[PDB]
């Protein structure tokens, strides 16, 4: 029982994707969360790019849910804006439109890596904008839970040239950004824990390999362990006494003897990659890629550090008005 | 703490869904024609006691039955009760709600008996027909509320701040159980579409003071708020507590649903 009146007039007024968007055979993601769309206005008022996400599922999960009822409400110039919300009757779709991103990390840190490493004044300017995204973030209680380069977003040509976007594109799993607590079996995701994967993303952005790389091999993960040891050493009783009280303890005294890691420490593995141990970019790493979660910095003590107040300063753009030399995205078809 | 806490003045509640007074009144013109002013807010009471019971039969918190209640109230300010069936939209919201404050997606058989069994055992005297709706109807219906809160979901209530006021008092055993009730009462009205929760909960503190008895006027006097406003608001409140006295839910409700304005259907 609703009146036919009211049903027709929303009808009428109502915009659907199709009809205001092109974007037939222009998908460039596919994942765990859905499918994205580079798409154009078809009333040219614009010649502008949209990121057009359908959303994986039918109706109002508890996934598009979330995702709408967060993204409503944020508003940082460094996390991803969503601008409207069509919900397709006949089919019950959920669709999202997005600013569009034209680069993120993961494809910038894998074009560095083909070679040339990544320029120093880009490298600041990126992790100032990380942490300023997830600064906001954090203030409003919401935490990322899956920070990784794919998911820091970096917009190409345009009035945002080189503004970082903050997103969450969903899946091809690594457990390489993932801190030792949830290693240990740590029940509950923290602040911290995506300072840990902030500190992972500046190494990689550093030396243009992830610090933790680790083979494809529950909670306890014993080989992404072993890498971080092998990196940072094997922490002793004073620099994590609440190691303790992580439900894995136990097998982490089972299969690991710290004798193994002893000549290992974050110094001797930066130096193989020719960043200086005395410098206020290594001084702050540490900071970050703290093993005790209680003994890591926050990111508004993170953007405060003289690191940032260094030559070069940050900038807006990333790229600094430098011809931007990284490719556009291809499309998909399947 | 929970995700946007602090964060209500740059919230689409307080920048959307804080609305005009009179432009709620002049929308409210169409439903006027066929309901009293009297009978208008003998429904709204109805309605928000609906709700409180199957969130109760659900076995959901409190803050889940107010958003809920906020998202019925967002509807029919802005629409007709002859655009979809209140007795629809009731449920829709307690399972829309459910979803947004992250208590989970309540199952189809679950939801629909606890509608079936709050008509038949707690509103008898209202609806002598069992309730006719299935889930399809109910997912029908979330895509007409999402659209018209604009997907404004994330709702602030009186609950937070009175607990903060309470415990800078140093008076929480004291005030706190019946400031709360008074909070509770509160949906019964329109309040929660024209102020701002913080200044409800100062309201809602106020009357429970007077009613137990105890000074607070140099803690009162010590905020920087518009206390003419907050005046407004416990006017409303004793306004409310006379309605309850002089309304008889159990014998006039089944007249008044009647006198509601019914759908057009299709031609056919
Ligand atoms: C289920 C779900 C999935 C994703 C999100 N979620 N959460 C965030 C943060 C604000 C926390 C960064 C961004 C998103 N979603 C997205 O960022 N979606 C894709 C944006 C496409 C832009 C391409 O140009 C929220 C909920």
């Amino acid at each position: 029982k609703m009146d036919y009146d009211f049903k027709v007039k929303l009808s009428s007024e109502r915009e659907r994707v199709e009809d205001l968007f092109e974007y037939e055979g222009c998908k460039v993601g596919r994942g765990t969360y859905g499918h994205v769309y580079k798409a154009k206005r078809k009333d040219g008022k614009d010649d502008k790019d949209y990121a057009l996400k359908q959303i994986e599922g039918t109706g109002i999960s508890m996934s598009a849910c979330r995702e709408i009822a967060l993204l409503r409400e944020l508003k940082h110039p460094n996390v991803i804006s969503l601008q409207k919300v069509f919900l397709s009757h006949a089919d019950r779709k959920v669709w999202l439109l997005f600013d569009y991103a034209e680069h993120d990390l993961w494809h910038i840190i894998k074009f560095h890596r083909a070679s040339v490493q990544l320029p120093r004044g880009m490298v600041k300017s990126l992790l100032y904008q990380i942490l300023d995204g997830i600064h906001y973030l954090h203030a409003n209680w919401v935490l990322h839970r899956d920070l990784k380069p794919a998911n820091i977003l970096v917009m190409g040509e345009g009035p945002e040239r080189g503004r970082v976007k903050i997103a969450d594109m969903g899946f091809v799993v690594t457990f390489w950004y993932r801190a030792p607590e949830l290693l240990l079996g740590a029940r509950h995701y923290t602040k911290a824990i995506d300072i840990w994967a902030i500190g992972c993303i500046f190494a990689e952005l550093l030396t243009s390999e992830p610090i933790f790389h680790c083979r494809q091999e529950n909670p306890y993960h014993h080989d992404q362990l072993d890498r971080i040891f092998n990196v940072m050493g094997f922490p002793a009783d004073k620099d994590w006494e609440d190691i303790k009280k992580m439900p894995e303890h136990s097998t982490l005294m089972k299969d690991f003897r710290r004798n193994t890691y002893t000549n290992c420490s974050l110094i001797k593995y930066m130096e193989k990659h020719k960043v200086k141990p005395d410098s206020k970019a290594f001084h702050l790493l540490q900071k970050l890629l703290t093993m005790d979660p209680i003994k890591r910095i926050t990111s508004e003590q993170a953007m405060q550090d003289p690191y940032f107040l260094e030559d070069p300063l940050p900038t807006s753009d990333v790229f600094a008005g430098c011809q931007i030399p990284y490719p556009k995205r291809e499309f998909l078809t399947e | 703490d929970k995700a946007m806490a602090g964060n209500f003045w740059q919230s689409s509640h307080y920048l959307q869904w804080i609305l005009d007074k009179q432009d709620l009144l002049k929308e409210r013109q169409k439903d006027l024609k066929f309901l009293s002013e009297e009978e208008y807010w003998k429904l709204q009471i109805f309605f928000t006691n609906v709700i409180q019971a199957l969130g109760e039969h659900l076995k959901l918190r409190q803050q889940v039955i107010a958003t809920a209640t906020v998202y019925f109230k967002r509807f029919y300010a802005r629409y007709s009760l002859k655009s979809i069936d209140p007795v629809l939209m009731a449920p829709t919201c307690v399972f829309l709600a459910s979803k947004v404050e992250e208590f989970g997606v309540v199952s189809n058989t679950r939801l629909i008996a606890a509608a079936t069994s709050v008509l038949k055992t707690r509103f008898s005297y209202a609806f002598p027909k069992e309730f006719p709706y299935r889930m399809n109807h109910i997912l029908e219906c979330e895509f007409y509320l999402l659209e018209l809160m604009d997907c404004c979901l994330i709702v602030y209530h009186p609950y937070r701040p009175l607990l903060q006021y309470v415990q800078d008092m140093g008076q929480e055993d004291m005030l706190l159980p019946l400031a709360w009730r008074i909070v509770n009462d509160t949906y019964r009205t329109d309040l929660c579409l024209l102020y701002p929760p913080f200044m409800i909960a100062l309201a809602c503190l106020h009357v429970a003071c007077v009613v137990q008895q105890k000074d607070a006027r140099q803690w009162f006097a010590e905020l920087s708020v518009d206390m003419e406003k907050i005046l407004e608001i416990i006017r409303v409140i004793l306004k409310l507590y006379e309605q309850w006295k002089n309304f008889d839910e159990r014998k006039e409700m089944a007249t008044i649903l009647s006198k509601m304005p019914k759908p057009k259907p299709p031609p056919n």
